[PDB]
């Protein structure tokens, strides 16, 4: 949740420099939304790298 | 409010444990904060709601 805000032109961060880097030159739309209730288990959901 | 000189600002040790809600930089662009060295560095921590 708090590296929804990294995705996005102009930011920088683990996901922003490793993972997810979007052109400062982007046309589109981010749409991002809770999966608390479903990418998540307990003993926690350990395959999202 | 502390006073921060003489040393090396990488930042990305802070990817391995902090995650952070905010971050913002007005002045300068979060990724030319590596391309770039300060005159003096003031940190100014408190606790809000």
């Amino acid at each position: 949740g708090d590296e929804v805000r990294q995705i996005a032109p102009g930011q920088t961060g683990k996901i922003a420099d490793y993972n997810y880097k979007l052109p400062d030159d982007f046309t589109g739309c981010v749409i991002a939304w809770n999966s608390n209730n479903l990418d998540s288990k307990v003993g926690g959901n350990y395959n999202y790298l | 409010r502390k006073r921060i000189s003489n040393c090396v600002a990488d930042y990305s040790v802070l990817y391995n444990s902090a995650s952070f809600s905010t971050f913002k930089c007005y002045g300068v662009s979060p990724t030319k904060l590596n391309d770039l060295c300060f005159t003096n560095v003031y940190a100014d921590s408190f606790v809000i709601r």
